[PDB]
């Protein structure tokens, strides 16, 4: 009984923003895919003519999931344009807020965005909580008892019997689903940790506000450094440290073990949603003007040739519009970018998305945790190598298993673990620096009348870049090229499928009415359509 | 998704960055889990709901058409240019979705400056013709309670909802339809640096010893004096707010602030 025909998923939920996924299915497997982004705001148009200092305030509102990242990218971009070298402490504080962002973001993604593709919450009601506690205590140094899990089950039971299932209404697992494999106990463990993560993420986000004023949308960055003199104090540092420590413990004791248990039960998912090419910009600089000073280094890989990592040349990026709702067909380097909307409706003139299609030396590039992890591994990054190897050894799989939806999901966990530890290193360096008597957090600068600048951030979804042309001291052009633009943008003028589109080819679909397999792959990229389109 | 028991909430996303959604996840005493399991029935929310596609559309239908009634919480501006083309969900323009759904709500809350006043995508030259909910749907008699900020304090959303459930009415609203219980004071009159303001003690730059010392940020652009919000009182994430982090207020709870308050580092 295998389906042949179209499937449309609109809206794709449990992502940021407005995504329409279209596939052609033949004999129960995807043979073709379109990634259609269906909201445009036009932030690049809006920025024209404004004060370059104002850009980060506008561009932070690209996205509130990956909050801060755009403020950081814009500030790095205008810092660069202006030629200011910010103080060491501004780099530490900016880096620490970014590390905290990664932890918050990836924990919410795994539990609150991804996990309902794999966890049947309502079967948790069937579980034996004593059995479940045994399983939970075996996978984590954290002891969980039967009473602990019964409390969760009792709460869920009361919720489900009220007949108001809320966010679980019409879930693809309701009633059972052949593509959902977990036993009741494991469903209960995952559900308990979903609930727990709702409160832990409050602390993970609070860590950003300690130095960064507030979450969402931090307000501590300025051209030349940061503003938060209070971040130098022992008390604020202690507060940050305490939140970081609790967040890292959750990563280490709850998220990664759950990630491994789910991956082990869905090991068939090593066979779907692979991609060919990877790009990453590096993150957590010692030197704001040298990407190779970053804890994770930039790199480019084509056709999985990790033995030949290519250097990242920022002049080889062009953004295509041939299959996008913009004027014409000409790809542009972002320093010569154009944002000229022209809507033709779905597949009108072969156009189907508000996202541009970024290509690197003409190739579609996956960016994000899998790119950052695999390129770092391949550069000999010792922390990445040790976590990655441990994960691979725990799952009983080889390296090729990483080129898949499961692999990508695993890489998101690996990066979270590695960054959670690295935050402690940065924190200590920061403390050390203060202890040497360096209490400087902002440097003076002057606005040039004419300049070009670029800022690079490796955000939780990958390589982010903001590009400015200053003219008469104002914004002459401002272009964002965002990780989800790379990953989820449409085809280019060479008709090459984007990473998400290509990864969907081969996806089995058990039940076309409930196409959870498509969600699993799409969600593994952690799409952000406000980011991708801006 | 609903029925009796808990009050049904339909949460819509228009032209938005999802920062407002994330702000609600930061809910503190009550936390978001209490709100979703005990207080409210969250019957549609694209960010966290299990269903997608046709199944999500069916969930939304079932919620909106329930004889028990629903509350609408709306995030994002409505793009109205080119007959609403710039924003679609399930291949329906956002304008069309909100025009159909919001008049059916028992109460509508516009959550965040984009939903209340148009927000970032409404900033000049406003290519998508983005409008706040009450502006866009004026003709259909929609009058949403406006909870402004970018994003708002989630304290203010929960407080407004709790009031509504208790009193079966909107709380006192200001002339921008914002609750006076949260938006009745300027940020500035509540600010700890007000004594420096009064004394004309202004930081001349962010690197200055005056900035280190906590002097007033007015000369560096602070919009506290023209901005109505509860930030210094409630704070964010139970721990900080922009001026205590050393940065000026950018006026983010005010209409058209992207154009009115800019350049952000000038007064
Ligand atoms: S009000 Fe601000 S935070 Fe909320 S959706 Fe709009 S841009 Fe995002
Ligand atoms: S820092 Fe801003 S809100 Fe505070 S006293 Fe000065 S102008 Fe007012
Ligand atoms: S920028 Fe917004 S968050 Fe409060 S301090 Fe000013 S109203
Ligand atoms: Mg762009």
């Amino acid at each position: 009984s295998s389906y042949s025909g179209p499937i449309v998923v609109d809206p794709v939920t449990r992502i940021e923003g407005h995504l329409r996924i279209e596939v052609e299915v033949e004999n129960g497997k995807v043979k073709n895919a379109y990634s259609s982004s269906t909201l445009f705001r036009g932030l690049e148009i809006i920025l024209k003519g404004r004060d370059p200092r104002d850009a980060q305030h506008f561009t932070q509102r690209t996205c509130g999931v990956c909050t801060y990242t755009h403020a950081l990218a814009s500030t790095r971009c205008v810092d660069n344009a202006v030629g200011v070298h910010i103080p060491k402490n501004a780099t530490y504080i900016r880096n620490l807020v970014l590390g905290a962002q990664y932890l918050h973001d990836h924990i919410v993604h795994f539990y609150h965005l991804h996990a309902l593709d794999f966890v049947d919450v309502t079967a948790a009601l069937k579980a034996d909580p004593a059995k479940a506690a045994k399983v939970a205590s075996s996978i984590s140094p954290r002891k969980t008892t039967a009473a602990d899990l019964k409390a969760v089950q009792d709460k869920l039971k009361t919720f489900v019997e009220t007949g108001q299932l809320g966010p679980f209404t019409n879930a693809y697992f309701l009633g059972g689903h052949p593509a959902y494999y977990l036993d009741p106990e494991t469903n209960l463990i995952a559900t308990a940790h979903y609930l727990e993560a709702l409160r832990l993420q409050v602390k993970a986000a609070r860590a950003m506000a300690v130095f960064g004023a507030k979450n969402p949308h931090t307000q501590f960055t300025v051209v030349g450094g940061v503003t938060c003199y209070d971040a130098l104090t022992p008390q604020r540092i202690a507060e940050f440290e305490a939140l970081w420590k609790e967040t890292k413990a959750f990563v280490d004791e709850v998220y990664i073990p759950d990630l491994l248990v789910v991956a082990a039960a869905y090991k068939d998912w090593t066979q779907y949603g692979g991609t060919d090419n990877f790009i990453t910009f590096g993150e957590f600089p010692k030197d704001e003007y040298d990407l190779n000073s970053r804890f994770f280094k930039p790199g480019v890989v084509f056709k999985r040739d990790f033995k030949n990592i290519k250097p990242f040349d920022k002049m080889q990026i062009e953004e295509h519009v041939r299959h996008s709702w913009y004027e014409g067909a000409e790809a542009r380097h972002p320093w010569k970018g154009q944002t000229q909307p022209k809507y033709t409706d779905l597949h009108g003139d072969d156009r189907y998305s508000w996202m541009k299609a970024p290509r690197y030396m003409g190739e579609p590039m996956e960016t994000g945790p899998l790119a950052q992890v695999l390129i770092a591994y391949s550069q000999g990054h010792p922390k990445v190598k040790a976590v990655t190897d441990a994960v691979l050894a725990k799952l009983g799989v080889g390296p090729e298993a990483l080129f898949s939806t499961l692999g990508r999901t695993a890489a998101r966990g690996i990066e979270t673990a590695v960054i959670a530890e690295y935050v402690g290193v940065m924190l200590q360096e920061y403390k050390d620096n203060i202890a040497k008597g360096d209490n400087v957090i902002c440097a003076p600068w002057e606005m040039p009348k004419q300049a070009e600048g670029v800022g690079f951030v490796n955000a939780p979804r990958g390589g982010l870049s903001h590009w400015i042309r200053i003219e008469d001291g104002k914004i002459g052009n401002f272009q964002l090229v965002v990780p989800s633009t790379w990953t989820l943008g449409p085809r280019c003028d060479k008709n090459k499928l984007s990473p998400v589109e290509a990864s969907l080819i081969g996806t089995p679909v058990a039940d076309a009415k409930r196409p959870v397999e498509i969600l699993r792959t799409v969600h593994s990229f952690d799409p952000c359509i406000a980011c991708g389109v801006h | 998704l609903m029925g009796p028991r808990r009050p049904s909430v339909v949460y819509l996303h228009n032209a938005e960055c999802t920062g407002c959604s994330e702000s609600v996840l930061r809910a503190f005493e009550p936390y978001i889990d209490t709100l979703i399991l005990d207080t409210l029935s969250l019957d549609y929310h694209e960010t966290i709901m299990a269903a997608a596609g046709d199944a999500a559309e069916a969930a939304l239908e079932q919620a909106v058409n329930s004889p028990h009634g629903f509350i609408a919480v709306v995030e994002g501006g409505i793009p109205t240019a080119a007959n609403g083309i710039y924003g679609k969900v399930a291949n329906h323009t956002m304008l069309d979705i909100c025009s159909r759904i919001l008049p059916k709500a028992q109460a509508v809350i516009a959550y965040g400056t984009c939903a209340t006043f148009g927000g970032v995508q409404a900033a000049k030259p406003n290519p998508t013709g983005a409008k706040g909910v009450n502006d866009a749907l004026k003709h259909l008699g929609v009058k949403a309670i406006n909870i402004a900020g970018c994003p708002p304090n989630p304290y203010n959303l929960v407080g407004t909802i709790v009031y509504y459930l208790k009193n079966k009415a909107a709380p006192e609203l200001d002339s921008l339809n914002r609750p006076t219980m949260f938006f009745g004071q300027t940020v500035h009159e509540q600010c700890p640096r007000l004594p420096h303001f009064d004394a004309g003690e202004f930081a001349p730059s962010f690197e200055s010893e005056e900035a280190r010392k906590g002097w007033c940020l007015y000369e560096l652009g602070c919009k506290g004096p023209v901005t109505m919000n509860n930030c210094p009182k409630i704070k964010f994430n139970q721990t900080n707010w922009p001026v205590d982090a050393g940065h000026p207020c950018i006026g983010c709870s005010e209409p058209d602030f992207w154009d009115a308050m800019t350049p952000f580092y000038q007064n």
